[PDB]
């Protein structure tokens, strides 16, 4: 079989990000999930990087 | 080992071969199932079938003759044979009840029951023969709204509303002294075919056949015939190839050589120097497989045929053998190529040089249609001879690389995946 | 939720009576066309939810040419509704075609439940 | 040791190694078809992968094949490379290795693969059960190996030691030049083989007539009828099984098999009626067997299987049968029958 | 509608239906097989679930069970409870519902653990041949369904009505009143059913002499004899039977099995040989023949067939063969025969 | 990690060798006494690791009657080990019965995938 | 089935602690892997409460 189904890493990301069988017919209303986890990397990274000057 | 030909207005071509004992003398005509249209297919199938009915073979049989017949997409056949001292009555047969009266074959009774048995013939080889029911289907998705794409033994729907009109219409517009050619094989002299012809006279009708309107196109896309209830999944899928009178004819023929055909059930057939079968005997995706080079008068197809009983695993074997083909444009070996040579060598040896008569008529008919002239066996192994690895890159970089393709497939086939899935695989992002 | 016998006996009662039947029917056909699944080509035997297992046996139980043809109806109206269309109106559902073709065998299942349960918390006498 | 060629001038020679080792002379039931799937593995001297990897590059193929009465080793190949494949087949006769993994990893699961297809077709089952009422330990024996008697690996490397003897083979040549064929067989191994001695009797075998067997089956029902012939008669019922598949028969349509086996001591001629209606079966047989037991007139087909003759010996040594000129009549006397499938409407043996 | 009983002092009773229904009188292959297993499923008015639970309170059990003349219904209870189950089995025979997911749920899976159980033993595949080859349409029907012959749910339901029938019935108790008994029967539902006929022939069945079969099978090898016996030397091949598995006999002890099965008209006697070298089968089989063709008295075996004979008819109406007082004489005539197992190394009828 | 065919390759020219092996045999008998495997019921092949294909490969082709007294005298050293004890020094494994027991099937398993590998990167002629 | 099982998150409670096989001869030096992830949980919480009055 292909690495990505093999490594025990990979096997995670493949089967929740590139084989992940979906529905057909889902709409644009199905994205909001997708943002609220690229919102959660933009906070945790800008407040990181201000903690180094705040008292 | 030569073939003669001569003409009169009617084209006589001849493989005598003095050590055979037995001898078919045919007519081949150059219209086949890509010369009728969706109203009357498999009006040639039927006309293959009222020539081999009772009370035709029941008076051959008399006399000492055997028939045969064969429809293709270029090409037909109506051949009788004997043994070798009795060709002249071969020559009176198919003179009289063929080409000259055929009034007591087209008869109200002998249609309808040739028709009856014709329908049953179609009716079970949709039901019951997967594998090539399918190369068909891709015939007709690969080719749509063409001439290239219609089947062979017609339609269960087309085949329906036929009468006699249909026959006698489709006869008077093919089967011409101008679209004909006039064959002999195994025991049997030149001379002695051309004497006993221009003792009679011989001619079956003048010629122009129609033009047709449309020429043949390739189109990239997929037909799905979903049934979970049988025990496997067939597939097949290909890209454009090279037609009849190309000069890429044996290099493409040798690049389905290098990846072969497999039986998982046959010892011997799993050891052949093939690295696709490295990575499909560890899980065991597939019971067979099998590459083919198909070549007409317009187009061709390059690709594979497979069946199997792991359902859950297609996705691994198309992608596993689409890889490989990446290969003949980046990385083959000198080595795969060596093997390819003199096994195609085989391959070609064997179907050009069996015992049977009546298979050298069809293959002879066909060509001399096409070409005017047959090309030995012995200027083919020169022309592969002389292929090279750079020749094969540059086709393969040309045939295969980033095109489109065609897809068929039945049965239990959920896990092929769609359609850009498979095509991104004919490009690697990794060159 | 509720169950296809509690809904059967409400119905029943406002179906047998006169004056009732007279007052919530045209309610009930015009909540229909309101709503439109059968301009996507379903009837309503098609929508109800299928994971729970009184329904996943009722769905056994059904014949084979009723069950291939609802599959295709489903796969129908999925491709339907992602190209933000609706089907002809030569294709749609009609009233005399939208019967309640599941509704029999999800009865039977739901009573012999109820029976079985009944027997596994029995009070006996002396 | 006999040797035997024809030239041509074609490009692709023919290679055949033939012997007496088929089932009829098993010594336990599917020796010879194991035996069968052992050749082509690995020798003492080299691989089988070897032998696979070389030949492709020369342009050659190998097969073996086995039926009632020979085991066949044949070789396919490119013309100027006959020394290496004259080479080969004698080393697969002379030391081939018998090891035990291969016997549990390839061999076994082959052979059951060829049995579990077999089994799913009537007609295959039909003509073996027609086999064992006539004859019974010869030609009777079963071909193929199921497992109900156990055949172990010093069993086969026994059977090997019986039939690879030098007077129980026939060397044969396709277009290949006799006078080299006999050089390169003399120069090579399968002349340093133990002169045994040839299994073929020369007595007849002995047969029975007028009996029945019947067998439940799923999917199509069968009908079948046999009778042994001697070699006198042979050439009358080939004309018979011609005659019954072609188009001057009233009753061609309702037949779906007819032939006649031969051997250098006689031949067994069978007869089937395939449908799936069981109905329909017993309607037909039984106008078959009343019609051939009033008499049939056999002088219109002559000629016609003349021709059929010729066409099916075209690549072999060919039983001369050359006497078609006196047979004219045909009627039924005594004769064998199995059923198979639905048997509870199927017809009985003195009802016919 | 045939009534009997008797009574004990005891605290458990029994009751029993019987039913001419048995596979001797099957349409099809297997559909009273299968009417067997419908019966104590779902009522038009009960399910077959509280029928299981409303007779544990109350201390009892039913049961159904095939035979080639009887479908027989039977209930244990505790005595007192008795109008409870002359009403249950009485809804049995008229008002099973016959739902299409029952046969695909319930009554085909057990019917094919049913086949599959008994086709791993030889011996009782060696019976279902004796009975086809001596018997062909009647008592030689197959017992079990096996599929090759495909009954539909009407089939089955229109084999009920057919043999659910008022004369084809016996109802009989044993510790029961037989006084109230009649009571209960004339208020239930069976006094409702259908008056149709009794279907036992008063012909004698027709038989055949001098056959034989043959099956392969992996395990075990048997070797079978049977012959057919009319009602008037019915008491002389019991006693052979008795004798021939005492240790009166010298060939007791090569022997497996031998018992003679009765009907109304006629019987069967059997005779087993099994083993599991094949060659022990052949040898015993041939001793056992050749001393039977010789003679045999009798005389010693009559007083212990008297007590074997009144033990198994305990709980029976018991055809009464009470004549052995004029047996004394057994010497082998015709018979038929069959094998199973290593047929290869197995005899022939015609070299016992 | 080293092949068996290099550690018999280098093996069988030290004892083919007089001085050599008059040499380096005796250090090798007392290193196999202070290792202390056969204390515990063991015979070097059992040591061998076998969570690899070569290894997998000859394990199977291994006779039945062999294998089940490998499992056995496996499962008895754990358990000898766990108690932080030693086995009676009448059940200790002798000198003449700790053999070779595997490695045949070893060495055919290694010749093969050399050959087929070999094989599979060729430089042809012309 | 049992709960501990079927259930999505204690299936991996069960299957790395309750029922996960184990060698029956492993020693007291297998129990180190256990003390760093105790440790571990000792230096975050500490750490969290002592980061309330730092400066
Ligand atoms: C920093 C603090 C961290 C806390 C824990 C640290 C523990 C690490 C010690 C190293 C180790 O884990 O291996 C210890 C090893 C013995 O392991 P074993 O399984 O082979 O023997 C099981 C025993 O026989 C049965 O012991 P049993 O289970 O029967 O009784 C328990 C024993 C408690 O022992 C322990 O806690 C082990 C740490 O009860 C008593 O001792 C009673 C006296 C009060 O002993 C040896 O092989 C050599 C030990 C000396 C070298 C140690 C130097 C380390 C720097
Ligand atoms: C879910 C993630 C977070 C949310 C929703 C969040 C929210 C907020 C909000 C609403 C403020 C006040 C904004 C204002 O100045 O008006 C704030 C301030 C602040 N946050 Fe976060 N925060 C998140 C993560 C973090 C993390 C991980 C850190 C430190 C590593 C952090 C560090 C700070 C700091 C230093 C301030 C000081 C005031 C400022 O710079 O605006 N935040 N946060
Ligand atoms: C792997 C986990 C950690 C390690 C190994 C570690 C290590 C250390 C060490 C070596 C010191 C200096 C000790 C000294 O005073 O001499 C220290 C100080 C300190 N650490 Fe951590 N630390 C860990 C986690 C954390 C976390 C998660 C926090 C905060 C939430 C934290 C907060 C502090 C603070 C506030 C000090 C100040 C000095 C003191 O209080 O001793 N530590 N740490
Ligand atoms: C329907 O099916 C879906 C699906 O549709 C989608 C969209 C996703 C993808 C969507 C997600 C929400 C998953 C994405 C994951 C998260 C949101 C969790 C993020 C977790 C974190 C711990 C984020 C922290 C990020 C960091 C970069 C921390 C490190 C900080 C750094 C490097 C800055 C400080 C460094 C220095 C040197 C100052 C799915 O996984 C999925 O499942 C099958
Ligand atoms: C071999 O089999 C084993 C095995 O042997 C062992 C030992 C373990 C056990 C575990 C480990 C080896 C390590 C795993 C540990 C972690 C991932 C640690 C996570 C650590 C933390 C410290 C999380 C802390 C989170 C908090 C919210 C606490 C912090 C602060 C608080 C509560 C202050 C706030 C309070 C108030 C009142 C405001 C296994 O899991 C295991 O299975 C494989
Ligand atoms: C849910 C929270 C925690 C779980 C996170 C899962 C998702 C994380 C995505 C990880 C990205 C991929 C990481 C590397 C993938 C390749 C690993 C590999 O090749 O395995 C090893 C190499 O070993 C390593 O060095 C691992 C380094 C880990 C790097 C840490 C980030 C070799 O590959 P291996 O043979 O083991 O794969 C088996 C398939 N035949
Ligand atoms: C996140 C770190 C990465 C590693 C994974 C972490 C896994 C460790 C988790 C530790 C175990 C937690 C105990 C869960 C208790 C059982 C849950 C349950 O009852 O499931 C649900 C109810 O749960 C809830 O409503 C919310 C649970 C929130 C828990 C937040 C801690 C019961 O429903 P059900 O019976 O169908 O079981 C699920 C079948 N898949």
């Amino acid at each position: 079989m292909a690495f990505r189904k093999s490594n025990v890493y990979l096997s995670l990301v493949n089967s929740y990000i590139i084989d992940s069988p979906q529905p057909s017919s889902i709409n644009y209303w199905w994205n909001m999930g997708s943002l609220l986890g690229l919102c959660l990397v933009i906070q945790i990274v800008t407040g990181i990087f201000m903690a180094m000057h705040y008292s | 080992a030569e073939v003669t030909q001569l003409s009169n207005g009617i084209v006589v071509a001849t493989e005598h071969n003095p050590s055979a004992h037995t001898a078919s003398v045919g007519v081949v005509f150059g219209s086949g199932a890509a010369n009728e249209n969706p109203y009357n297919n498999g009006v040639s199938n039927l006309w293959k079938n009222i020539f081999l009915s009772k009370e035709n073979s029941a008076v051959a049989a008399k006399e000492g003759l055997a028939l045969s017949s064969n429809i293709s997409r270029d090409f037909q056949s109506y051949i009788v044979s004997s043994l070798p001292g009795s060709t002249d009555k071969s020559l009176d047969f198919l003179n009289q009840s063929f080409i000259q009266q055929k009034a007591n074959l087209l008869s109200s009774s002998n249609f309808e029951a040739t028709k009856k048995s014709v329908l049953k013939q179609v009716q079970d080889f949709e039901e019951n023969d997967h594998p090539n029911r399918v190369l068909e289907h891709l015939h007709s998705t690969a080719f749509q709204n063409t001439p290239l794409s219609l089947p062979t033994r017609g339609t269960l729907e087309s085949l329906e509303n036929l009468v006699v009109a249909d026959l006698e219409s489709f006869a008077n517009n093919h089967f011409l002294n101008s679209n004909a050619v006039v064959v002999g094989t195994g025991n049997i002299k030149h001379e002695d075919l051309v004497n006993s012809i221009e003792s009679k006279n011989l001619s079956l009708q003048t010629g122009t056949k129609p033009v047709l309107k449309k020429k043949a196109a390739f189109l990239g896309s997929e037909v799905r015939l979903r049934d979970d209830t049988l025990p496997k999944a067939w597939i097949s899928l290909a890209v454009e190839g090279e037609p009849v009178n190309s000069p890429n004819y044996f290099v493409a023929k040798l690049a389905a050589q290098i990846f072969g055909s497999y039986n998982a059930f046959e010892p011997a057939s799993r050891l052949q120097g093939i690295k696709l079968l490295d990575n499909i005997q560890e899980y065991q995706l597939c019971d067979n497989f099998n590459h083919f080079s198909l070549s007409y008068k317009d187009s061709g197809l390059w690709g594979f045929s497979t069946a199997t009983r792991n359902v859950t695993m297609i996705d691994d074997l198309i992608h596993f053998t689409l890889k490989q083909w990446n290969r003949l444009t980046i990385s083959v070996t000198d080595t795969e190529v060596e093997r390819a040579k003199s096994l195609l060598k085989l391959q070609l040896g064997q179907l050009y040089e069996s015992g049977n008569p009546v298979n050298d008529a069809n293959l002879l008919g066909a060509e001399v249609l096409i070409k005017g002239s047959k090309l030995s066996l012995g200027e083919a192994f020169k022309k592969i001879d002389a292929i090279t690895v750079k020749d094969v890159k540059a086709w393969a970089g040309k045939r295969l690389w980033d095109q489109d393709i065609a897809i068929a497939g039945t049965g239990q086939i959920e896990g092929l995946l769609d359609y850009m899935r498979i095509r991104s695989d004919m490009s690697m992002m990794r060159w | 939720p509720q169950s296809f016998t509690s809904i059967a006996r409400i119905g029943d009662y406002i179906l047998k009576s006169p004056v009732l039947s007279k007052l919530c029917v045209p309610v009930a056909n015009q909540f229909i066309n309101l709503a439109g699944y059968k301009k996507l080509g379903l009837k309503f035997d098609d929508l109800i939810a299928e994971e729970n297992p009184i329904m996943q046996t009722a769905l056994r139980r059904l014949p084979e040419d009723e069950s291939y043809a609802r599959a295709y109806r489903i796969i129908r109206a999925h491709q339907t509704e992602l190209t933000h269309h609706l089907l002809p109106r030569n294709e749609w559902i009609k009233a005399q075609e939208d019967v309640p073709y599941l509704l029999p065998y999800i009865l039977e299942a739901e009573a012999a439940a109820k029976e079985k349960d009944e027997l596994d918390n029995i009070e006996v006498s002396k | 040791l006999t040797v035997s060629a024809r030239d041509a001038p074609t490009k692709i020679s023919t290679l055949a190694v033939k012997v007496h080792g088929g089932s009829r002379y098993a010594t336990k039931d599917g020796v010879a078809h194991l035996l069968n799937r052992f050749n082509f593995q690995n020798t003492n001297t080299r691989s089988a992968l070897k032998l696979v990897r070389e030949s492709e590059l020369l342009g050659g193929t190998f097969k073996s094949t086995l039926d009632r009465e020979y085991i066949t080793l044949k070789a396919t190949f490119l013309k100027d490379d006959l020394p290496y494949y004259v080479n080969a087949l004698a080393d697969v006769l002379y030391k081939t290795a018998f090891k035990p993994h291969e016997l549990t990893e390839s061999v076994l699961p082959a052979a059951r693969y060829d049995y579990a297809v077999a089994e799913q077709c009537p007609v295959k089952s039909a003509e073996d059960q027609l086999y064992a009422i006539t004859f019974r330990k010869g030609l009777g024996n079963p071909l193929l190996y199921d497992g109900v008697e156990r055949v172990s690996l010093q069993d086969i490397k026994d059977f090997a030691d019986k039939v690879y003897t030098k007077e129980n083979l026939e060397v044969s040549g396709e277009n290949v030049v006799e006078a080299d064929l006999k050089r390169f067989v003399d120069e090579s191994l399968l002349s340093t083989l133990p002169a045994g001695k040839s299994l073929v009797s020369k007595s007849e075998p002995k047969f029975f007539l007028g009996e029945e067997n019947r067998v439940r089956f799923i999917g199509d029902s069968v009908a079948a009828i046999g009778i042994p012939v001697n070699k006198a008669s042979l050439a009358q019922y080939e004309v018979l099984a011609n005659y019954l598949t072609s188009a001057l028969s009233e009753l061609s349509g309702l037949i779906s098999s007819a032939k006649l086996d031969k051997f250098t001591d006689g031949g067994l001629f069978t007869l089937f009626v395939r449908d799936q209606d069981s109905a329909v079966v017993s309607s037909n047989i039984k106008k078959i067997v009343a019609d051939l037991k009033k008499g049939k007139d056999l002088s219109p087909a002559i000629n016609y299987t003349k021709l059929k003759n010729a066409v099916q010996n075209e690549s072999v040594s060919s039983p001369i049968e050359l006497n078609f000129d006196a047979v004219k009549d045909f009627k039924l006397g005594k004769f064998n029958y199995v059923a198979v499938g639905d048997v509870s409407n199927l017809p009985y043996l003195d009802e016919l």
